[PDB]
DNA sequence: TCGGATGTATATATCTGACACGTGCCTGGAGACTAGGGAGTAATCCCCTTGGGCGGTTAAACGCGGGGGACAGCGCGTACGTGCGTTTAAGCGGTGCTAGAGCTGTCTACGACCAATTGAGCGGCCTCGGCACCGGGATTCT
DNA sequence: AGAATCCCGGTGCCGAGGCCGCTCAATTGGTCGTAGACAGCTCTAGCACCGCTTAAACGCACGTACGCGCTGTCCCCCGCGTTTAACCGCCCAAGGGGATTACTCCCTAGTCTCCAGGCACGTGTCAGATATATACATCCGA
């Protein structure tokens, strides 16, 4: 906790010299409990007077939860929904006399987006704290326009992955934390490497997962390859040739004459490498889901993850598994539940408190869901999985952070089993050529890093 | 680089309602009612010119596609304002 | 050049855009003239009809629906305009043998 | 067995954006067999200028249906459409 | 209410506004399934789709509108499918 | 006395005039009837002799064109006779002045 | 002059006969007068701009097949 | 001194085609295939109404071509009759028809 | 008058069938008729794209667009085999 | 259900006046060179159509009275169809006879082409108020 | 009497109007060659008067069957309320597409030179018209 008293004493400093920071802190560690530190710090004395707090969907919940385990007593209101939010509203407490009494506000995205008209007559809010700032990487996002009406004497951007996509996203931010960085004159860092430490120092606080402590074993990101085998190869040819959706037509139960999909082959490629029924489900409707139940074998990443979770039941260790679309995810749930499994899953699809007990349900150690699949923005932010102990990434791309925001779901501060992490993917094929693209991506990480 | 007749409809529109104003929608509307109107006479007087033996196109056969073109009581006025302008235009 | 006629509209880009799209080999001296005088005279009539419908409203800027009703009123630039759908003008309100 | 979630896309428009048509029509009472019989003569009158404004982009050797090949799609049928 | 007298405050109601009645992203999906018969691998412009919903929906109201005459001229107050037929057959369609 | 019933007479002239190609209305009139609209637009006028069998032959085809859907607004009214309704009708949604 | 009364009512019932029409009610007669002298001053009236234009005295063939064909009415067998 | 027809192989004339292409100054210039294909398509519209017209004057049993037939032709079919939809052929007459007891 | 060419076409399809003076007048207007509308749907075509040309793709497209479509899909054959054998030939 | 009034449908003829070839010049073909440029086929930067998501929240779908409109049947009587005996007037043929439409010859004016100006308009800077746009109450309503 | 509604104070904000630096369009002047208008003549083209025949229009009487109104039944469409799922949506990503400019060639427009077509006019040879005749088929009333 010594590092979250030097979180709390960087953010106490903040509030004096009248500044405004960016809490990149290390993901998978401090920040909430750290945050929570900061704003008893302050209402101790210091009151609350507007204070607003704006998160995704997922963490509301995790956030109220934790609330009420760490601090004694700090009225607080949780404002999701809509017309149900009206009663709240005013059964909250007086309307702009801050007292004893004014509960912290804590919102949503979408909310504070929506009807930022109600929150926009308070007074001029002590602390804004934005959780996910990676949000606002954006110049041009409504979000950042409608945040601009409230009248903000201050502002905080708690994040662990502050740059993902290029410097842009840090110009875009700075902006925003701090206008006394306009600069909206593409930056002039573009040896320039210390000159941006020189601005940077002042705001940016980061750590690491080595820290100090042992706590987390250290973690294992591993690649192992599949073969594709020859019924995708046969699907991709009829594609990069072409009449693949004539040859397969040759059945097409529905939609006679199924539009031909080729667009932007990488990704009727993509889908292909991940499991072929999603093509075939669509040229031809086949309302029944593959009925022999072992043409899921032909897919050669299916198999590959078959072998590892016997291996991997062969300990029983709880996994996890992460996808970029539903649809894959929705297939190996048929696959397993087949067998007899019991899954638990949490994508976008599904609502908030239904996911927040299923996550209570998973947390129950005695109950053996061991399972649970989770689509990556769908739940691979925010949700905290010491339960499980590894993370299978069947398919990721365009984002390397995205990924790793995923990996430390599992991997966070009372994670005591050493954690594995096995990105699946197949050998010479579209699949590498993404992997290349996020190495690349990386490598401009890491020339960020050798920055920090 | 794009060429309209934003100004002279709207110069008109200060002639006849000298308070009235005029959005970009109806401004549009104006815009493609003129372009319809002044291809409907143009290729009436070609086709014209084209049943007779002539290679010209001289006013007398602006006269006739507008009393083609034009229906009734419209007709009769405009066709005098046309005359209008050549004798001032001529005589001038 | 067309200020000696007292018009208002372009004789000289009428007169471009005659010889640009080859209606014919030779062009005349009076037929730009002619072409933009009765031009001006069917703007003069729509905008003015089209203002006293602005008016009735009690506005003071023209809108598409303004357009529309003006000519949907009049019998002449209705039966010109017979078959044209003025963007987003709406409809003449019309109510038959009913309460 | 689940998976199979479509419809043909004909039904997109539904009886109240039918009825709303209806009722800028000057009707009163609406029997339950137009929809089919609106539902079908839309989809003759829509096809008919379709195939005429992708003739107009073939010619051109685009790949982007503009506003302007609808157009003249329309005029091609006797109907003039002012604004775009 | 009593059937019959909040369909006149819809005819008026209707008859005033200007805006779009079908639903946008149904109908721009109908009109790209309708051209994968003449010309596959076809894109349109975001302007291309407004300006095919401005035309048939004004088809449609011109339509009704003498479908509706042909059913006061049969002397009822329902239009039938049998009117528009009627109303198709002598407009030429 | 050998009468024929009200509508046998009537289904045997549909037939006569539905093989036959002549000119059913007689040339003298139709001329003076031609010759009276036109002298309104210019007068002493001198009409071509082809050019007013080109308007009678143009005139009578127009004329049969509209009796032939005058006739189907009486069948969707349920009758066999046809009234002044069903002209108006059928020139009403041609357009044919609207 | 009543040359409108020329086009009689045998000449009329012969028209709705190749028509196809059975009974005819008695005001048919002039509606159908009132509705033949449009159409005829539609197309006079165009046919007599061209011969005009012409600087000619004679309505000829190619004035009424022009004023036909710019109507909607294209008329084959007269040039 | 071989026409272009006989090139073409086609029965119409081409270059009376192109002649009649020039006058009138439909635009400035005009390509060396422009008139064979437009006499090839010409040639078979022909060809399609005349054939269409000889089965009709041979159900008649008559041995020529009178406009009657041409009108029969004409209406009967359905592409011709959505082109010459609004046409009026001269000195022909109606179809049979006759609906309910009208 | 293409009466000649017409003439010609007749005797190759039925052999045996003659035309009456009136007859072959109507055939003249439809074929003077059909050729005006083409050239002037091809005139619109190369004018809608800035081209001072009328070569074989406008007169392509104004078939399209003017015959009624199994009529045009013909059509469309008929011609591109005439050039076809016009320039190999 | 027959027997009768006619109505169309097959078969004799003549009889035109037309449709068919065969001439005659005379204007349009085709053939050969030359010129200019108008396409044709490249190379580049981009604004731009094309997938996922993901919320969410209007709008759509479903169900339930219950009346009011469609449709069938029945009666009456009025206007239109059929056939017959007058009454016009269109339509065959003969006279002319002017008022045009068509072609050619001749000169003066008028429009295309081309050089050198310069002030019109178009694309892109700002700035404020007439559109909207919200509650909140007096008035109709069936 | 619970339901329907306009007008009048309160609301923002972004699109219409101004300014602009400009550069390429439209003006003035000057030549040339060939379309105008025009005058003269000729020969079609149009119109009009007359007498005769006969076919069609016109009037009239009956009678009937079709239009129109009234009444009853039942069924299906409308209005309202609840629950589900979809369009107007915030974001994500690569891309292909689309209007740009490039030397380069070859492909049309010319100016001409003659063989070739075609169009017009002068003749016969009908073949589908028409009239008389003969069955073979159908409304009609009882
Ligand atoms: N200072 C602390 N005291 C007690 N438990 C802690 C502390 N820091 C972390 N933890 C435990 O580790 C978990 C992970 O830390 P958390 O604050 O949720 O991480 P994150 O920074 O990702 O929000 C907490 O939920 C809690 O159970
Ligand atoms: F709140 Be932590 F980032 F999971």
């Amino acid at each position: 906790k010594s590092y979250q008293l030097k979180g709390v004493k960087w953010l106490i400093s903040l509030w004096q010299n009248g500044l405004n920071g960016i809490l990149a802190d290390q993901m998978g560690l401090g920040k909430t409990i750290q945050t929570i530190g900061f704003l008893s710090h302050l209402k101790g004395n210091g009151l609350d007077g507007p204070y607003l707090v704006i998160a995704p969907l997922s963490t509301l919940s995790n956030w109220f939860n934790e609330i009420a385990r760490f601090t004694p007593s700090i009225n607080a209101i949780i404002y999701h929904g809509d017309k149900n939010q009206r009663d709240e509203l005013r059964r909250k407490h007086m309307p702009k006399t801050v007292g004893p009494k004014f509960p912290i506000v804590i919102t949503s995205y979408e909310v504070a987006m929506n009807d930022a008209k109600r929150i926009l007559r308070h007074y001029p809010w002590k602390y804004v704290v934005i959780d996910e700032g990676h949000r606002l990487k954006n110049h041009k996002c409504k979000l950042l326009r409608e945040l601009k009406h409230l009248k903000m004497d201050n502002k905080l951007l708690l994040t662990g992955t502050p740059l993902q996509n290029n410097l842009s996203e840090l110009w875009s931010l700075l902006n925003f934390i701090l206008p006394d960085i306009f600069t909206s004159h593409d930056e002039f860092e573009s040896q320039v490497v210390s000159k941006l430490h020189g601005i940077l120092r002042p705001f940016i606080l980061r750590r690491m997962k080595c820290d100090v402590e042992l706590s987390l074993p250290r973690k294992k990101e591993i690649i192992m390859y599949a073969t594709m085998t020859d019924h995708q190869k046969k699907f991709q040819e009829h594609l990069v040739n072409n009449t693949l959706e004539a040859h397969l037509g040759e059945n097409a139960i529905r939609g006679q004459g199924w539009k031909g999909k080729l667009n932007n082959l990488v990704i009727q490629l993509r889908k292909n490498c991940n499991h072929p029924d999603l093509l075939q489900g669509q040229i031809d409707g086949s309302y029944l889901y593959p009925p022999v139940e072992e043409i899921v074998g032909q897919c050669g990443k299916f198999r590959l993850l078959e072998r590892l979770l016997v291996r991997l039941f062969a300990n029983n260790h709880k996994v996890l598994i992460f996808s970029q679309w539903t649809k894959l995810l929705d297939i190996m749930d048929y696959y397993f539940s087949e067998k007899g499994f019991e899954v638990c899953r949490i994508d976008g699809s599904v609502k908030l408190d239904e996911r927040r007990r299923q996550i209570k349900d998973f947390s129950d150690e005695k109950s053996s869901c061991s399972i649970f699949l989770l689509s990556t923005r769908a739940g691979g932010l925010g949700i905290n999985l010491t339960a499980a102990d590894t993370c299978i990434l069947y398919d990721s791309d365009w984002n390397p952070q995205m990924d790793l925001q995923a990996m430390d779901r599992c991997h966070r501060i009372g994670q005591t089993k050493p954690v594995h992490v096995y990105r699946l993917s197949t050998a010479q094929s579209i699949e590498t050529r993404v992997l290349k693209r996020a190495y690349s991506k990386l490598k401009l990480e890491h020339v960020v890093i050798g920055q920090g | 680089s794009v060429e309209t007749y934003k100004i002279y409809i709207f110069k008109v529109l200060k002639q006849v309602h000298p308070d009235i104003g005029i959005s970009s929608k109806a401004m549009g509307i104006m815009n493609s009612f003129i372009n319809d109107i002044f291809e409907k006479l143009a290729s009436e007087s070609s086709k014209l010119a084209r049943y007779n033996k002539k290679p010209t196109i001289t006013s007398r056969e602006i006269q006739t596609a507008v009393r083609l073109v034009l229906p009734g009581e419209l007709a009769k006025h405009a066709v005098s304002e046309g005359t209008k302008a050549v004798t001032k235009f001529t005589s001038s | 050049r067309s200020s000696k006629a007292g018009l208002q509209f372009p004789v000289g880009r009428i007169a471009r855009f005659l010889k640009a799209g080859k209606y014919a080999e030779r062009v005349g001296a009076g037929a730009p003239v002619y072409l933009a005088a009765v031009l001006e005279y069917l703007a003069a009539e729509v905008l003015e009809l089209a203002g006293n419908a602005a008016r009735d409203n009690k506005k003071t800027r023209i809108v598409p629906r303004h357009i529309q009703l003006a000519v949907r009123n009049d019998e002449e630039l209705s039966k010109l305009l017979g078959d044209v759908t003025i963007a987003n003008g709406g409809v003449m309100p019309n109510i038959h043998n009913l309460l | 067995r689940h998976r199979k979630v479509l419809r043909d896309n004909i039904q997109g428009i539904t009886k109240p954006a039918i009825r709303r048509l209806a009722r800028r029509g000057g009707v009163k009472r609406i029997s339950g067999l137009i929809y089919e019989e609106t539902r079908g003569v839309l989809k003759i009158f829509l096809e008919n200028v379709i195939r005429d404004a992708v003739t107009y982009t073939e010619h051109a050797r685009r790949k982007t249906v503009t506003a302007m090949d609808v157009v003249y799609a329309l005029k091609r049928q006797g109907r003039t459409l002012y604004g775009f | 209410f009593r059937p019959g007298t909040v369909a006149l405050r819809e005819i008026r109601k209707y008859q005033k506004s200007t805006e779009l009645l079908i639903r946008k992203l149904p109908f721009q999906r109908l009109v790209r399934e309708i051209a994968q018969d003449f010309k596959t691998d076809l894109r349109f412009q975001s302007s291309a789709v407004a300006a095919l919903q401005e035309a048939a929906e004004a088809y449609l109201v011109g339509l009704f509108e003498d479908t509706n005459l042909c059913a006061i001229h049969a002397k009822r107050v329902t239009i039938m499918p049998k009117d528009i037929q009627l109303a198709r057959r002598i407009r030429g369609e």
